[PDB]
């Protein structure tokens, strides 16, 4: 069940209250949820 | 241990020690959903 919300969660400068999760080096199970933030190692030399 | 389905029995033993024999099935007692995988497990 999907609907547009403009009203509420785009801001007159933006929204920055909602965030996502750009390259994981591992997949996610179903129905698993995702809360863990680190700076993730795109190539060798850890960060 | 298996949504954690805890199946349960309530076996009558009247013993001392090592196993005897004797024998059930396993009745499913409550499930509550934890959403997040599981690694290890204690007893205290």
């Amino acid at each position: 069940i999907a609907w547009n919300s403009n009203n509420l969660d785009s801001k007159v400068g933006g929204n920055y209250n909602y965030l996502y999760r750009l390259f994981r080096k591992s997949n996610l199970k179903p129905f698993e949820r995702d809360i863990s933030t680190e700076i993730y190692q795109a190539g060798s030399t850890p960060c | 241990f298996k949504y954690f389905k805890i199946y349960s029995k309530h076996t009558p033993i009247n013993l001392v020690r090592d196993l005897p024999q004797g024998f059930s099935a396993l009745e499913p007692l409550v499930d509550l959903p934890i959403g997040i995988n599981i690694t290890r497990f204690q007893t205290l």
